[PDB]
């Protein structure tokens, strides 16, 4: 394998960011190959 | 040095991004799935797994984890998304929750394609408070990543 | 396929960003001393330079210079800086002015390291009315680039 | 020699973005290497 890292820049919260997105209540099931299921999940 | 990182392959058209991680501390930290332990090269050489967890979706580079802050269940976060091919962008929001039969984890509803997982999830004060990419697509197509973050 | 790049090199580690380029009609736009002709691997593979000029420092790939926005004169510009292992930020700024014995170009008073150059400066519009990169530096050891833009024919 | 391409983002202009630089008046010469003098400069 030739997989690598690049440095992408500095680790910061930003002032007056975009704000998005619900904040869902799920009930989930956690699997011992660390997949998810609701009762692919990897990006 | 300490920041965040693209986890990029060497491909003949150049390179692709297969993930993103947090150096903190001489330690690099991304989702096991990325890597799957795999060795990283870097500007400093290689660089080799320290410690993993299949079951959290997260490994350790040069050292054990280090990142430790938590959500807090009440305030909002920020997505640092780093996508692939894309401009990193700084994403607000107030978190949900994934409800295990064993606990309760904060979890983001913030949608970012396949190679964006490892961004960092920030507090308030700026430390990574999990890494994003590991979660569940929704009936509706979306997707919920929850806020995965490793024991100190 | 439009948008800002990274040039990058192979090295025995890893890799390292060598410079900035921009997108745009399929044309891949940057600076000459940032690749000297070389070919460029890429997601539509080999990319070859189809137009090249030492002196104005730019170099053109698959197709002719299709850069043509203009510096205002007056106006306020951004600087998209794309600089090595660091995140990309807009720099916005009144640009001066470089005096040469044949004519006039903008100039913009933002330093930032080797491997940057390339980047692009742009209008409120959005398009590229130049190239970040080259330049001087000054007696107090700041850098001033000028806007370096492509006739585009 | 091996040089190659990443894409890096959208180009776009940022709708209050830092402000900073001073605007100079600078008398220069341009050589035929693509060299600019005062009366390495490449980044
Ligand atoms: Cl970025």
């Amino acid at each position: 394998v030739d997989m690598y890292i690049e440095r992408a820049g500095d680790i910061t919260w930003e002032k007056d960011a975009e704000v998005t997105g619900n904040s869902p209540r799920l009930d989930v099931a956690l699997d011992e190959s660390g997949d998810f299921s609701l009762v692919t999940g990897k990006r | 040095t300490d920041g965040v990182y693209r986890v990029m392959t060497r491909r003949l058209l150049g390179s692709t991004q297969v993930g993103v991680g947090v150096m903190q501390e001489g330690v690099f930290h991304t989702m096991w799935h990325v890597t799957k332990g795999a060795a990283l090269r870097s500007g400093e050489g290689r660089l080799d797994p320290y410690w993993g967890d299949v079951k959290q979706d997260l490994v350790s580079y040069c050292g054990p984890w280090k990142l430790d802050a938590a959500w807090d269940g009440l305030s909002e976060v920020q997505l640092l998304a780093v996508p692939p091919g894309e401009r990193a962008k700084n994403i607000q929001t107030l978190p949900g929750i994934f409800k295990t039969k064993d606990g309760d984890i904060g979890a983001v509803a913030l949608d970012y394609p396949a190679g964006t997982s490892g961004s960092p999830i920030l507090d308030k004060c700026g430390r990574v408070i999990g890494l994003y990419g590991n979660g569940v697509v929704i009936k509706n197509g979306s997707y919920v990543s929850a806020i995965t973050q490793g024991k100190r």
